[PDB]
């Protein structure tokens, strides 16, 4: 059971791994979910780039803020 | 698995 929930402070954006592979879903300003895409974190490696990577694909569906409050720069 | 959403947000 991999539920989903706004990514931190992307205001209509979900991301979970579903198991051992990663499940994406985005909504849009009025919550209709819009986009479902899979990663895989195998490929990656680590918790980061389970995350970062989602953040890539997703922000140009309508993800806007940020996953990790920390300046990645 | 064990990461999901709550891996973003941290």
């Amino acid at each position: 059971m991999n539920e989903f929930t706004q990514i931190s402070g992307y205001v209509n954006a979900f991301g979970s791994q579903r198991g051992s592979v990663l499940t994406v879903k985005v909504e849009n300003d009025e919550g209709w979910t819009l986009v479902e895409e899979d990663f895989d974190r195998a490929d990656y490696g680590s918790d980061p780039e389970f995350v970062a990577e989602v953040s890539s694909y997703l922000k140009r569906n309508g993800g806007i803020k940020d996953l990790t409050k920390v300046l990645t720069r | 698995m064990k990461d999901l959403l709550n891996l973003f947000n941290q």
